[PDB]
């Protein structure tokens, strides 16, 4: 349970959420991590929210978080990368700016960004893909390769 | 000039004259306690316009446009104005107090009332005594609720207190100071956070009222010199809403549990609703989003 | 006219035009002077134009005036000095703040808050007002005395 | 990588492949422009979608997620195509032309065509070849144009280019750079403003087209933006009068003069399920250009 990846496991926790409603309490993703206290402890968990809200995919009360930014942001995920797997493209390259862009947070770093496709390409279960490949080639640029088991 | 929000400039113990004062409603009345709850000393407030001040529209906002006033023996008021069932019957007498202030202004004598918000102490106005009068002429309060009559309250009572609490869904909110809630005198239907100080948090049966101040200040061991500028009272009203904050369909709680978030800060997220106090007429308050007991008893013993 | 003539005579005539309609053409006031093709100094007015719009009282096309908040400012000035009148009140001190917070126009200058407040009290019928006089006290203040022929 | 934005990448004499296209559409047709309206060179216009690129709905957005072509010869374009009517039948040709473009898909050759606008000269994808591809997976243009059979166009038709233009009101309307419009890709509704240099204004018969630029134009992408306005009542209220006249110098009196515009998106017919984000601008008439022009 490293650092890096408790990070991972609250970002889904988000994204899955975000999909259902706009909103959640602060601590709820928190709860469903540890049942699926120490102050020191939460304060790291409350450290990455504040990350998050710095790069405006999130926005924060002391009672719950706005995943309006977050929800928009997926939905293009969903949206573009659904539209690949029916094609079955095999590889597509894409810039950082194309989702900032189209969402309007152009505060989204490269990691955030290739963690949520990421996530999806996890997540999804319509099309045939079953397997991928993320490549950060560039500063502006990265790709993503797509495996499939019918053709 | 005596104006609702010049109480930080009054001298105490000195009696402030009102003239031809419209009396717009009071709390609490029918609209928002069915059932007669029993009207105790200084739990009944009488909300007062004068024609010096703007008329915008049946949403009055205290401290602006009104007088916010406290009635401090609900049976000298009765008889002084001209009710006349007091106390055989409360709820027949809310009737007789709704004919008088409805048909009739008044000259009303209010005076600066310390009173203690949990350790601090500020002021608050409060009436000494109230003289019948009457003139021709057309009456802009009687306008506007003829007005009313005709069009519909529906689109007012969208934002009634009670209503069950969302966002409005304001794309990124601005944080704002107190002052500029308070200043904020339109029904703007629009998210407002807000980081404050909890001063106190009653629970007045059918609502809770969390007063908050300005988070910079030393304790809670002083006192509000501009309640207007300094104090912001955010309220709760409603089953849905208040069954959300404590966690329980039974109001439950234990009493050191309030007591316990004083002196914490707080960001809130705010949105403006309204508050019934006559037949077509109606006061600005202000009610936080999701806020639950819980989550501020947790944020609490962190901090 | 003059230089602050023709400037009090636009302002009056947007001011008007604002409680018709919350748009016009943005040579229709223009028209409604000169009348009521080869020109030249349309300069003057279209810098005229372009100076109440760095304060955002009017927003500005090269077709067209938006005057809603010309609309929101001005029907404020009626309510709060009506008011007055109709009580007969003989003076009254006004910070230029409540005028700005309440049309949410931060940039509103001294100059066009009381020139809008002058263009009521010459204008109104509603009351026994006669005479009339603003003193501009402060930075944040301004008196304005009100004398009536009857009381 | 060859991309609907990337001309200004692009070199001369220089031929470019797009693999695997579908062609959306074209522009003009039976939907905008009823009766046999004979097409001239240059001035038929194609619109080519590539599987790689975003797929929001039906209405595609030029630069963004298709590409706009020109076609320099119409007779060797319909021949090659497999258009077997023309010039006999301008009506009967874009007929056959919506059913090769509706069942195939095509590997287009494309090359940056250098061309003017007034004075300015700028770059514009011209084709070359297009070469029939064997046929098969799924075809999500087909997809979505079923679902739109069975739907409601009539909320796209609410965006029509020639329904009467109204301000949408929003509240102080914002400047906004030609960049920041080519990247305004969904239908937003809400007004937008924008500051530029008109290079020429051309009356097309049935709609007006003002060509602006904000900066020889290296990279339309970012410095050109075509507006559009179409309709009676949009076109009347533009010339002042019904009948659409004005005299030959008054539109070019025009060019050079920076005019500020607000604009909405609309939506252009390409197809009988596909359409076409444009810009049209509010409540402009020649009248006011024209009038402060001479300043």
């Amino acid at each position: 349970l490293s650092p890096k990846q408790m990070k991972r496991e609250i970002l889904g926790v988000l994204i899955e959420k975000s999909m259902e409603s706009k909103v959640c309490k602060i601590y709820e993703p928190l709860l469903s991590i540890n049942l699926g206290e120490p102050v020191l402890h939460l304060k790291f968990y409350e450290t990455f929210l504040a990350q998050l809200a710095e790069m405006a995919i999130i926005t924060l009360d002391s009672f719950t978080i706005n995943m309006t930014n977050l929800h928009n942001c997926y939905r293009y995920i969903i949206t573009r990368f659904q539209s690949l797997i029916n094609v079955q493209i095999p590889q597509i390259t894409i810039k950082y700016s194309e989702i900032r862009n189209f969402c309007k947070l152009p505060l989204l770093s490269k990691k955030l960004i290739l963690q949520m496709c990421k996530h999806f390409l996890n997540t999804t279960h319509i099309g045939n893909l079953i397997d991928w490949w993320v490549d950060p080639t560039s500063e502006e640029r990265y790709k993503v390769f797509f495996t499939y088991s019918k053709s | 000039d005596l104006k609702p929000d010049s109480i930080s400039k009054a001298i105490t113990d000195r009696l402030y004259h009102i003239s031809d004062g419209k009396i717009l409603g009071f709390i609490p009345n029918q609209y928002l306690d069915p059932e007669s709850s029993l009207i105790e000393d200084d739990f009944l407030l009488i909300y007062v316009y004068t024609y010096e001040l703007p008329l915008l529209s049946a949403v009055f906002v205290p401290e602006y446009n009104c007088y916010e006033i406290a009635i401090t023996n609900v049976a000298k008021f009765f008889s002084k104005i001209g009710v006349r069932s007091y106390p055989h019957s409360i709820k027949n007498s809310l009737l007789e107090l709704k004919e008088l202030i409805d048909n009739n202004r008044y000259d009303i004598t209010i005076y600066k009332k310390e009173f203690t918000i949990g350790a601090a102490k500020s002021s608050k106005w409060a009436l000494k005594d109230v003289v019948l009068r009457s003139g021709s002429g057309s009456d802009s309060i009687a306008k506007l609720e003829n007005q009313l009559k005709r069009e519909g309250v529906d689109k007012i009572e969208e934002d009634a207190a009670t209503r069950p609490i969302e966002l409005f869904g304001t794309r990124n909110p601005k944080t704002v100071d107190i002052i500029d809630i308070k200043n904020n005198v339109q029904m703007d239907h629009k998210d407002i956070k807000v980081t404050a100080k909890i001063l106190s948090i009653f629970d007045n049966g059918n609502n809770v009222t969390i007063y908050l101040t300005r988070s910079g200040m030393v304790g809670t061991q002083c006192t509000i010199e501009n309640p207007f500028e300094e104090l912001l009272k955010v309220q709760i009203w409603g089953r849905q809403n208040l069954t959300l904050f404590f966690g329980n369909p039974n109001y439950s709680y234990k009493r050191e549990e309030l007591t316990a978030c004083i002196g914490s800060i707080v960001d809130f997220t705010l949105i403006p609703r309204v508050l019934r106090v006559n037949e077509y007429l109606y006061i600005k308050i202000w009610c936080p989003i999701y806020a639950t007991l819980e989550s501020l008893l947790i944020h609490s013993r962190l901090e």
